[PDB]
């Protein structure tokens, strides 16, 4: 891979985790190196081993990676070894990094490395992309932040206590166990505000316990205030659907209207939720740019708009006006998507179901079943003034969603296209 | 025979699999933490053991007639259906969830009811009885609440399992954070090795301590990781409940921020007290007597089917009571329906004077309409449900003497819900039926003819 | 005669009725758990309890007397308000609350107040009075930290009297978790009773723990229980007040997203440093004057016969000074009150340039506007208040010597609040008043024939 | 002279203003409350106390001279602003602020700073400053949380000095919960006191607890009411940080709620892969440039006057460059300016198709094009930032061999932002100007004939 791309590449993620664990290094285990006396003269070549290690991965991450990432400077995108590497010399992530690599065998002398932690938000847009649900990376996240503060106050609590001096009080930690899991567990009842511990007896205790526990407070709300934003942000499409599902009951309700009418708006509530997860597709894209909404009307519509034999020979954008104006409709079973006798103004397309066509003696015996990707019709499109009567019962097999467009809205696109307006209207003419 | 997903009967054989799925998640660790349970009642656990597994395999012909959606049609085909089963995970969950692990009690003992934690993975039929009766429930926030809350009573239960298994390894009465010495007259009962156990867990999922210290590095440990999933416990605890106090507060804030913003704009305008007053007193109105929500946004989404079956059975009875409306066709009267727009006026409201201009038609709901004259004090006589004024202007017929301008002034002697028709709503909905407009319009004459106004 | 009951003598009586609901439910449970709170003054507590059930039956005869409304209007009659009491599960519930059984202390004993508990069902009349309150007072945070305090308070004494009931039943001063031995010349006192089981109680539902831990299994179950209901408090007291500060800057947080997204805007366009000051200036001004709210939205939520109101008391006096407007038809200027369009100018900003295109006509609702000259500095008049300019080019007269052109520059002297009416709107207004069209015409051309134009 | 509210004067007047009253806020109920405090530093509080009385009478003379805004214009007349500010309740309470109540310390003595507590009702200056700042910082979220500390940390330290004060009122180490005996050499020294007061009002104002339990009645009336004022205190920081998160990934929360719908909506509909990709890559494209939420959203809550201006500022200078455009009325180019669409469009776009309808007149500002020759492989000429195309199709020329058709295919080489003028609105603009209507044919039709 001589030049990569950031956003898509799936090597280049592996890469940002593997810099997130070098940084991660850097930021857990430098106040443990300074607070505890885990860093000895038996076991200091393998923390400078693993300090070398992560320092190579930074280099590596500065002299490869980040010199071939592609870029977007003006809509383009830039793939040439030149313009790569002068590009990310220019930006801040390089400044960061430079400073994140300087010398400045004190453990405090590597804090410089804690400020390579762009990688560790570059990184995490792409959980928030390659993944989908991603509210629960956003609670480990969130959950990661806590153990950090909680490691920081651990080494806070230690090195409290060692200053002071071990056991020479009953606030500061004694000597016993690991050293760790203790001053953490005084973390975890100090920054959680859960209390049980030991009271602070000297002045500086007391000072160093007050502003814990007010750090704790603000630290406990954090977690509750994310995790507040999580669940909201989780349910909030729920939410909206349970709000508007209820207020048409509650309109209904004040009206009277019979559970009969109210149980098949029931139905479409339930039906069109549990299907395309909305309830109007069209909300969604007027959002959207009108280049993409085109794109997308074509990617679904154009392949069947296109073979019905009315609008051959049109004008292709007007055929993508129409694709832009088609509506899509969620026929209920058994419903009458036409009656036989009622004013045909509307073309019917069917993007999922099947639609029985009425016929016989009495009605009620499927002459044909239409099924997706049929258009039925689109005579109607082109009377004029009530001119079409629908000719046969024309009913819903079974939750047909179909894509509608009516007289109305291909009229108002009609007025910009004067020569398949003329070749529309020969046509209607051709065969009446 | 197939079982339809959103049926009744679908629901209540959910709620019949959920109470083995509630009974393995709880009791299964229960007894197997609990040695006690477990030994003590070991006939009613063998029992409710085989009750559970002949539902689970009930459960599993259920998932084999249980119909879905394929092109809007529910598949009632065998082979569809099995398939549809196999090929999907829960067919392996649930033969993973049935796998015989009963046949290990004669190789580990009685003791050992862990074995059966495989029927834990059942707990998607759980969740989505759950998730099925919170759509299907009338109090939405109750069952929430009460979901949240066993959900908290279930993981505190394996919590206090968990616990009561960690004394165990380490010993009873081995130090003061374990639980006590099972050889105690009072802590040696069941009762009081499951309360207590709970009660460790219960405080200390809930962030709340005040238990014994720890005093060996993994009792340190593993106080550290209960805690921290206490933190999480509280944290989602608190987000639910906050996240539905704003959804329950939401229309009232939205409705009291609308409210704030008029009165900001009044205090701009300098807008006169008198109709400030008027103003907070149509909004408390509307608060009263929930009418605050807009019938074309609460009906924006339905499609035109669906509202057009609504507006049909709130407004056809007194749209066919129209005399020029009396012989129109039905798809017209639809249209006409699905066209009236709502309109309410506050008590001495004068919906339209004498010599205004005649826009639209109004047809009544609710409420009492006044005919009044030019002073407003004597009424000619009054309007009431399903009574209609300005049928004649809308069809604005040649030669009127009136000439669309209103005849006679309309009060309204209280709070009147009318839903007015325009003119060109009606030109709109007529633009399909010409010979309908030509008989609107014949009879307008004819009415104009027979009073004289033309 | 009637009560309404939007008005203010119902919710006089709302507090009125409030008031015993309260004290019932404060102090019922109080007396029935603390026995020498009974006992004591038992005389006052048979006054307040007859006060109370006079207040109770004055309050039945009030939703006797109270009118609802039918078909918009305060239904007067008596018998139906009767029947429509009686229709109500709230005339049950009265009737369930004036039980008496007061005729019970004989059988079961003076100390025994536990029958006086039916009189908690009028609680509807409380949250009634809340709500009331909630839709009616000017601050409705205050009262909703206070509505919120109050219940977590009286929820408190419940469970501080629920728990000293617990210790009466365990044994007071059997061990050490239930209320020490009441006959220590410390803890035996009353006072001491109540506020330590307060103490005791609020340091349990607020998750605080640090209370003696429990010895029987009793105890334990209750604790257990007490804690979550607790937590369950806690996180709704939480949902609340967020909820409530989310709704405090709401708007807030919906001005500052819209400034982020204009800064946004600012700086992918690469816009001057000097647009950009003007553009966060003009904002600033927003928040700081209170018109952050643009007023079309604003008059969205009115109805359009209120808006129309409200649109008339603001412009109708000000659209009567026009020379051209002086002599009208009220529908004309109400539809063109209702066609005006606000337009917000800074200070030195130029609302016409000399060669721009007039199809406005603007009237000054507040501000200084100036009739500056080429140069920029030099101004021919200042125009105030209630001015207008651009009458003429709105109207197109044939033949005029200036055609749709301004003859000079209008600048901005402060921050220019005024409302436009275009000719497009004056056009569509004048579509259904021909005769006025026409005669706007002619003022038109007779005002430009006596200023020597056309 | 006046001073403007909305001027940098009279914020920089706020701060000067916000530290006698955060002063007063804070050290006269400490002063009061720990007695120590109040002998030892007397000549420095007396400093302070006039040195803030001083401030005081210029915030007076301050609010004399800050003009309001009436008819758009600040007010400096002197009379109406002496008038303003004396029919104000503000004028009420400065006065009372400033009444002078240190006559009392020859009557009640040195140790009785509570008499000026009436300095407490110069609040209003403090909230103001605080309202003004949360206006003005760049940072508005770290500007809230700093204030939430600081109104906590304020209340915690009144409810350390009530402490203090009802440990005094029932005597200093006659039971456990009350501050211990001032006579012990540790528990005497003023820091100390201070400290431990602190520490137990930030534990029972915050839900901790991990105090010595209550004695008498009093206290454990004191303490409940002092917890039930701490579970509101904590759950206004919680709610006031959960606000906070939820404002901050607002816009990021409504951006995943979108591009979450449209994955859903390609799910449903059977979008091919490729346009899946596309749209995912459109998406991520315009919230990593910034570029997330749609111009005619932003631009339409400032009003007309800003509107136009922003876009002459963005606009008007590139279509001064368009040759039919370059001979325009200045006039008649606004309008043009303001009725340009925004366009986006991704690698590989067609904006448009060689025999299509040519309604519009593409600008290009953020991108560039290519015209290629119904192929994708070979292309004319590449269209920079600036170009333009479509300028002689909008325009309605007789005999026009090639009109109203679009002559190439023009494709988006990667992510263009292009700007399009539609043939209606440039018609619906040049209906209020004939001259230069007719001017722009004549000019269209000589480029057609050249
Ligand atoms: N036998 C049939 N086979 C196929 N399509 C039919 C049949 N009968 C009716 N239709 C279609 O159903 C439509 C219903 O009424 P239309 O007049 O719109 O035009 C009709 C045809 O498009
Ligand atoms: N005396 C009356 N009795 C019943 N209805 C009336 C009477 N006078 C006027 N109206 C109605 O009130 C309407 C008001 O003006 P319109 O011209 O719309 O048509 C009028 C009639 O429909
Ligand atoms: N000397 C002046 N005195 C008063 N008003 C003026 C003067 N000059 C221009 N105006 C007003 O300013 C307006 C600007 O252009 P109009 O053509 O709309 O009509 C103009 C008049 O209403
Ligand atoms: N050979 C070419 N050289 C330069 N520009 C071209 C060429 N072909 C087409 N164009 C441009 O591409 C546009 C596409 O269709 P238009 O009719 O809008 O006008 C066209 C010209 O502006």
């Amino acid at each position: 891979p001589q030049s990569i791309d950031p956003l898509t590449n799936l090597m280049y993620v592996l890469w940002l985790f593997f810099v997130v664990m070098a940084w991660n290094w850097n930021c857990w285990l430098i106040p443990v190196r300074w607070a505890f006396p885990y860093q000895t003269p038996d076991n200091i070549h393998h923390w400078l081993l693993m300090d070398y290690l992560c320092d190579l991965i930074y280099f590596l991450d500065i002299t490869v990676f980040q010199t071939r990432l592609q870029f977007v400077r003006g809509g383009d995108i830039i793939t040439d070894k030149k313009d790569m590497r002068n590009n990310y010399l220019k930006s801040r992530r390089f400044k960061m990094d430079l400073l994140s690599l300087l010398p400045l065998v004190n453990p405090l002398l590597r804090l410089p490395r804690c400020l390579k932690y762009m990688a560790f938000f570059e990184f995490n847009s792409r959980l928030e992309s390659i993944l989908s649900k991603a509210y629960v990376y956003r609670v480990i996240r969130t959950t990661a932040y806590l153990l950090y503060s909680l490691h920081l106050n651990s080494c806070l609590y230690y090195w409290a206590s060692a200053y002071q001096g071990l056991g020479s009080t009953h606030w500061v930690y004694d000597g016993v166990g690991n050293s760790y899991i203790r001053c953490y567990y005084f973390a975890v009842k100090t920054l959680i505000t859960i209390g049980g511990l030991p009271d602070p007896k000297t002045l500086f205790e007391i000072v160093f316990q007050l502003l814990n526990y007010f750090t704790g407070v603000f630290a406990f709300s954090v977690m509750i205030g994310q995790m507040r934003d999580v669940v909201g942000a989780a349910t909030a499409g729920q939410t909206y659907y349970r709000s508007c599902m209820d207020s048409t009951v509650k309109y209904m309700n004040f009206y009277k209207i019979p559970k009969s009418v109210q149980n098949r708006v029931k139905t479409w509530y339930e039906y069109t939720w549990h299907s395309q997860g909305m309830l109007d597709e069209s909300e969604l894209m007027v959002q959207l740019p009108d280049k993409m909404r085109l794109d997308l009307a074509i990617d679904v519509n154009y392949n069947i708009v296109s073979k019905v034999a009315l609008f051959q020979g049109c004008d292709r954008q007007m055929i993508f006006d129409m694709l832009k104006r088609l509506r899509s409709v969620v026929y209920l079973p058994n419903d009458y998507v036409c009656k036989k006798g009622e004013i045909g103004r509307e073309m019917y397309i069917i993007q999922a179901g099947q639609v029985q066509v009425l016929g016989g003696p009495d009605g009620k015996s499927v002459l044909v079943t239409l099924k997706a990707g049929s258009v039925f019709g689109e005579i109607s499109l082109l009377a004029v003034g009530g001119g079409n009567r629908r000719t046969a019962n024309v009913v819903a097999h079974g939750f047909t969603n179909l894509f509608i467009l009516d007289k109305k809205d291909l009229n108002e696109i009609l007025v910009h296209y004067p020569e398949s307006q003329k070749l529309l209207r020969k046509k209607a003419r051709r065969m009446l | 025979v197939v079982i339809d997903p959103s049926g009744n009967t679908y629901y209540n054989w959910l709620f019949c699999i959920t109470l083995p799925v509630m009974y393995n998640w709880t009791m299964v660790i229960a007894r197997a933490c609990f040695d006690e349970l477990q030994s003590d009642y070991l006939e009613y656990w063998l029992i409710l053991d085989y009750v559970s597994d002949i539902v689970y395999l009930i459960d599993m012909f259920v998932r084999t007639r249980t119909g879905y959606l394929e092109q809007g049609l529910l598949v009632k085909e065998e082979l569809k259906l099995i398939n549809k089963y196999k090929s999907n995970l829960q067919f392996k969950l649930d033969v993973l969830s049935l796998i015989p692990t009963d046949l290990l009690y004669f190789k580990l003992g009685w003791n050992y009811p862990e074995i059966r934690l495989n029927r834990l993975l059942r707990f998607s039929r759980m969740f989505e009885f759950f998730q099925r009766t919170e759509t299907r429930t009338n109090y939405p926030n109750i069952f929430r609440i009460s979901n949240l809350v066993m959900y908290i009573v279930i993981i505190i239960h394996w919590n206090a399992c968990v616990f009561y298994s960690i004394s165990k390894a380490i010993g009873f009465g081995n130090d003061t954070w374990v639980y006590p010495d099972i050889n105690d007259p009072e802590f040696g009962r069941l009762a009081r090795k499951y309360v207590y156990s709970l009660y460790w867990s219960t405080l200390t999922l809930t962030t709340i301590g005040e238990t014994p210290p720890p005093v060996r590095d993994s009792e340190y440990v593993f106080v550290v990781v209960d805690f921290l999933i206490g933190v999480l416990i509280f944290a989602t605890i608190v987000g639910n409940i906050g996240s539905m106090i704003s959804n329950m507060n939401a229309a009232r804030a939205e409705f009291q921020a609308r409210i704030d913003a008029i009165k900001q704009y009044m205090h701009f305008r300098n807008v006169s007290k008198d109709m400030e007053k008027r103003v907070i007193k149509w909004f408390d109105y509307l608060w009263t007597n929930k009418k605050t929500v807009d019938e074309k946004e609460v009906l924006k989404y339905l499609p035109d089917k669906l509202r057009a079956e609504i507006a049909i059975n709130v407004h056809l009875d007194t749209l066919k009571k129209v005399r020029i409306f009396a012989d129109c066709e039905a798809g017209l009267l639809v249209e006409l329906v699905l066209k009236l727009q709502p309109q309410v006026y506050s008590p001495g409201d004068y919906i339209c004077k004498k010599g205004d201009i005649g826009r639209e038609m109004y047809i009544i709901k609710e409420g009492k309409l006044a005919v009044v004259a030019d002073d407003g004090v004597t009424q000619f006589v009054v309007l009431s449900d399903g009574s209609y004024f300005g049928e004649i202007s809308i069809l604005n017929i040649k030669g009127s003497k009136a000439g669309n301008r209103r005849t006679a002034n309309i009060k309204s002697i209280g709070y009147s819900d009318l839903f007015c028709l325009s003119k060109d709503d009606l030109m709109e909905a007529l633009t399909e039926y010409p010979d309908a407009k030509t008989m609107l319009e014949e009879k307008g004459k004819q009415i104009l003819m027979k009073d004289g106004l033309l």
